């Protein structure tokens, strides 16, 4: 009485961490999406993104023959992108005007305060008026009060806000109620209270509740996982088993039945024998555990051992075995061996006749039981192993695949009823193993006299009791208490018997649990009385959910990194599928794993049942994948994620501009760069490939081709590899690296006679804002040089990151509407709530 | 760097026996061979 | 010898894809043009791109399809043009089982 | 990351002594060298390699700290019986990495 | 590989030989089944791989 399950459990303790994950960050302002860049002039200046700069380095950089590091660069990136938009805002910065709430600065996505000191008294003023001209809309959503306002913020992060925001709005009607509900489902059908005291606050009125897993879960995902048969019956087990004991009848029973004439000594001189424990027990764990799992635990083949002559032994578990066990038509619980061996123990019980004969009729086939017993002849034929049929063993005539439509779960709400024993009820047992019928166990009473001993059929009649009573135990055990998403669903439940017969396979795989041929008698004096449930019980459902959604966060990631290489080939041209989920198992939670590995390190998984699964549409939402969804989906762009194809070197002269009015440098300070407002005109481009440079290298003609193609005006392209973009700002004549950097290599060796060439074309691109600052002092010459200064590189990203603005264009990025919790309302997730509430006891004797 | 050496799932991941290479193989092989000539032929007649 | 025109004809067929630049090949299609792109350039010393755009690059292209379509029919045209000129050598790249 | 330039510098004169397209007879023709073409072939080109073994888990599994299956070959738990027979399983390796 | 096919640690089954005295005659399986098949042709290679 004391069996627990390490290693494949300190797994659930970090599954049960997961929960603490806080995937969410609560502001009272947003962060900055709008930075301002001041030139020298009062009229106009220039804003930056922001977020592009941030986006800039973000992963490695984007080297081609290194599919596994590409990957996890992007999805550093995909997962960057949820970060950085996941806040919700609570108690906002409010400024009174005019009788109106205004939104105090700072809680736009803007700076300023680098242009206030420089805009003219009419320009600071103008502004001025569109600041408090940015008011506060009132009431509304989720039956309580949120604060509305426009702000400004980046396109692919707003994205975000807006997602995880409408989630808490579901959350708050629809998702918490229903959660909630299906618990005290489960906690009446598993008998489990569970706390409601989170809402019984009194504040509660104006509290925003922030579950961040639902839970009706979706037993789907957990079964959706390829071969998890076997993974997720130790999972059901590690979780919804109980601690028990195993009780032993009366003393009496066999003394007054079975040992009553001292002088006869039959195949029960078995009777006295203890338990060898060590074997014996843990055989009858077995055999317990297996019978009550039932038909995905067979109790399979019977050990070896030469004591299996022990005609008393053996012809004991014959009888014994024809009760304690179901060869039910509905389902199975033996394997076919292991009762064709319990039919011939039974059948050498029958005919050993040690006393005065009865009549026994031989039938035509010699097969063991083809013989009625006398007087009234009761063939014992009826007792053979028919599998498809239930025949001898246990169940035979009864219904136990039964039912109860509505039930949690849904995975497929049926319940097994050992012996018709619709046990719904609190047992005693003093009381309830009255008058109970099994059929098979009362055909077994006629059949135990029309051949032969009374003393022995009647220790089965004086047995009824306690042997009703371990099934009903069994029955609200397995039924009751074993229904979780870990538990088998139907259809495959009512595949096990039938797939057993026709011998042929499929995935659900039946557990091969060795028995002791004695232990069978043992078993039947012991029914079993649990103690006390596992403890993982009340917190189990909810990470049953933890463990879903993450798998789904997994499928939606490889759906997408899929289809990268269709996408970008010049990029993954070495890249097999392999390369794109070993990236994904390497981002994701190791204790998700861990679960699948039960069956992974032992199944074998193909690539292809890894797509089928990928395919497979059943996803348990939670916040995480909602936003890792949509995170996905922002990040399809490409150049919102500062990776670009377009990177062109061509002969470009830096702007010398003139300085007659000083005074006019209130421009834009021609600030210059790569970034190209369009792309060439293609006949005017030379794209170059590794293999046409190698030629044209191999016959000194590599350097002098591209002079003649600059000399051209025309524009040369190398490779179609994607390469990481960098941003950088410069206050004046940049390093040579940046303005005469080429986007290749190219180095002559020579070794033995021969000469070797190398020729590597670059990964990275900067694109970079020069800034022409200037003074008084300056000649409207000064600017001007007899030889021009050149600039190869140019890039083109149709994403306005940085731009020429106004001053009182400032404002206008305010397009982004922004949802605010009041200050005075409370927010908090009670995502934790889900594992408050307490195993139900049992009445004991 | 390691082609189709990937190890998607643990169930090819297990421990490690022993070693062999192409001078290791060679070597074994010819005396294997050699063995078995003396040991037939000091052997038997 | 049916298989020389196939091959001749799917790199014509290929080439066709490759309309004007704003295109992500098809892996597959890739894949035989470098072959055969490649074996053409190994035994014509000419300089044929994967991806042209220039118009010379479109030529030399072309002159490819040109001088395995011609091989694929056995046909000679002779001198022509100043600008092109037939190399019967590219029956042999034709041949070569190397070429999908 | 290297190619050859078949650019050949006004001072060298290059000497090559062996092409490599190699007849495939001249090694075959040699009376009795089955044996040590054989070997040669391993000491060549047979690479370097290690031996593993299936997982734990392939047999039995652990349900309960009390309960786990057994696979019907206990036996598979002996010890390489010596290199006497752990060489006499090379032997076998060796053997199918060499057809017949 | 005939010798332990014919040895039966558990519940025997119908075990119908063949004519012949060569190992793998037999048809155990309450299906029947030869296991003539598993014999050894060099020409065919029946028993044995591929």
């Amino acid at each position: 009485v004391d069996f627990t399950v390490p290693d494949v459990q300190q797994i659930l303790d970090d599954i049960k961490a997961l929960a603490a994950e806080q995937v969410y960050k609560i502001v009272k302002v947003p962060s900055t999406s709008f930075r301002h860049i001041v030139t020298q002039s009062r009229d106009r200046v220039l804003r930056v993104d922001t977020y592009y700069e941030e986006m800039s380095q973000v992963g490695d950089v984007i080297t081609e023959d290194e599919p596994e590091k590409f990957y996890s660069t992007i999805i550093k990136k995909v997962r960057f992108i949820r970060g950085k938009g996941s806040f919700i805002l609570h108690d906002i910065p409010a400024r009174d005007h005019r009788g109106m709430e205004v939104a105090e600065p700072e809680v736009l996505g803007v700076e300023f305060k680098n242009v206030l000191p420089v805009l003219t008294a009419e320009h600071r003023a103008m502004i001025q008026n569109a600041l408090d001209g940015s008011i506060i809309e009132n009431g509304n959503v989720a039956t309580r009060d949120v604060d509305v306002f426009i702000g400004a913020c980046s396109e692919p992060i707003y994205r975000i806000y807006n997602r995880l925001q409408g989630y808490i709005e579901a959350v708050q009607l629809q998702e918490l109620r229903n959660s909630i509900g299906w618990l005290e489902r489960l906690g009446q059908r598993k008998r489990i209270t569970y706390s409601q005291e989170v809402l019984t606050d009194f504040r509660r009125q104006d509290m925003i509740w922030v579950l961040a897993l639902q839970l009706p879960v979706n037993p789907q995902v957990v079964w959706d996982v390829p071969r998890s048969s076997i993974a997720n019956l130790i999972m059901n087990i590690a979780t919804c088993l109980p601690t028990g004991e195993y009780i032993a009848p009366n003393p009496r029973i066999s003394s007054i039945t079975l040992t009553q004439r001292i002088t006869t000594t039959g195949p029960f001189a078995i009777l006295t024998g203890s338990t060898p424990t060590a074997q014996q027990l843990n055989d009858v764990r077995k055999i317990y555990l297996a019978l009550m799992f039932p038909g995905q635990i067979i109790l399979d083949l019977k050990i070896d051992p030469g004591e299996r002559m022990d005609p008393a032994v053996r012809m004991v578990a014959g009888v014994v075995g024809h009760l304690l066990f179901t060869a039910g038509g509905r389902f199975t619980n033996l394997t076919q061996n292991m009762a064709r061996q319990l039919d011939i123990a039974l059948n050498d019980y029958l005919l050993y006749m040690y006393n005065t004969r009865v009549q026994v009729n031989y039938g035509p086939t010699g097969e063991p039981l083809d013989f009625q017993i006398g007087r009234n002849q009761y063939d014992c034929n009826v007792f053979r192993a028919d599998f498809a049929t239930g025949t001898g063993y246990n169940g035979w005539a009864t219904i136990d695949v039964e039912y109860r439509d509505p039930a949690p779960y849904v995975h497929a709400q049926r319940y097994i009823r050992y012996c018709g024993i619709d046990s719904r009820e609190l047992i005693n047992p003093t009381t309830y193993g009255i008058g109970m019928t099994y059929h098979c166990y009362n055909e077994m009473l006629r059949m135990l006299v029309a051949a032969g001993k009374d003393s022995e059929a009647a220790y089965f009649r004086s047995m009824l009791p306690f042997h009703m009573v371990r099934f009903a135990r069994i029955n609200q055990i397995i039924n009751e208490d074993l229904h979780s998403v870990f538990s088998l669903p139907d259809d495959m439940f009512n595949a096990l018997l039938p797939d057993l017969i026709a011998g042929a396979h499929q995935n659900a795989d039946p557990v091969v649990l060795d028995v002791s041929w004695i232990s069978l008698w043992f078993a039947f004096n012991r029914s079993f009385e649990p103690t006390h449930r596992n403890e993982m019980l009340e917190i189990a459902p909810l990470i049953e959910s933890v463990y879903a959604s993450e798998l789904s966060v997994m499928k939606v990631d490889m759906r997408h990194l899929s289809l990268m290489q269709r996408r970008f080939p010049d990029v993954l041209i070495q890249a097999r599928p392999s390369h794109f989920w070993k990236a994904v198992l390497n981002d994701s939670p190791e204790a998700v794993k861990a679960v699948m590995n039960l069956s992974h390190s032992h199944n074998f998984i193909n690539i292809r049942d890894m797509m089928r699964w990928v395919l497979l549409p059943s996803l348990q939402p939670s916040l995480k994948l909602v936003l890792e969804e949509e995170a996905w989906a922002a990040a399809n762009d490409f150049e919102d994620l500062m990776l670009t194809d377009q990177v062109y070197m061509h002969r470009d002269m830096l702007p010398e501009p003139r300085l007659d009015d000083i005074e006019r440098f209130r421009q834009e300070g021609f600030y210059y760069t790569n970034m190209l407002e369009a792309p060439p005109e293609i006949d005017r481009v030379v794209q170059y490939t590794y293999e046409i440079a190698r030629l044209q290298a191999n016959m000194g003609q590599f350097r002098a081709a591209l002079r003649r193609i600059m000399d051209d005006d025309d524009w040369v392209r190398f490779g179609g590899v994607l390469r990481t973009v960098r941003v950088k700002f410069f206050d004046a004549r940049p390093p040579d690296d940046i303005l005469q950097g080429l986007p290749f290599s190219y180095d002559t060796n020579e070794k033995g006679g021969l000469s070797y060439a190398t020729i590597k074309y670059a990964t990275e691109t900067t694109i970079f804002y020069l800034i022409y600052n200037v003074e008084f002092s300056n000649t409207p010459d000064s600017l001007v040089l007899i030889n021009p200064t050149y600039t190869m590189t140019k890039v083109f990203i149709n994403k306005r990151i940085v731009e020429r603005v106004r001053v009182g264009q400032i404002l206008a990025v305010l397009n982004r509407r922004f949802v605010a919790y009041k200050g005075k309302m409370r927010i908090m997730d009670i995502t934790q709530s889900l594992k408050m509430g307490t195993k139900l006891a049992a009445p004991t004797v | 760097q390691r082609p189709e050496r990937i190890k998607t799932t643990p169930y090819l991941e297990g421990d490690v026996l022993s070693s062999d290479s192409g001078p290791l193989l060679s070597v074994f092989a010819l005396q294997e061979i050699m063995q078995k000539v003396r040991q037939v032929q000091a052997d038997y007649m | 010898m049916d298989t020389i025109a196939a091959r001749a004809l799917t790199v014509m067929r290929a080439c066709a894809t490759l309309q004007e630049a704003r295109i992500v090949l098809e892996a597959n299609v890739m894949e035989i043009l470098g072959i055969a792109i490649n074996r053409y350039n190994g035994l014509t010393l000419r300089g044929v791109t994967m991806r042209p755009t220039s118009l010379a690059q479109r030529n030399e292209m072309f002159f490819m399809c040109l001088d395995m379509m011609l091989s694929a029919a056995g046909i000679n045209v002779g001198p022509i043009s100043p600008d092109y000129t037939q190399h019967m050598a590219t029956i042999g790249v034709l041949a070569t089982p190397e070429i999908p």
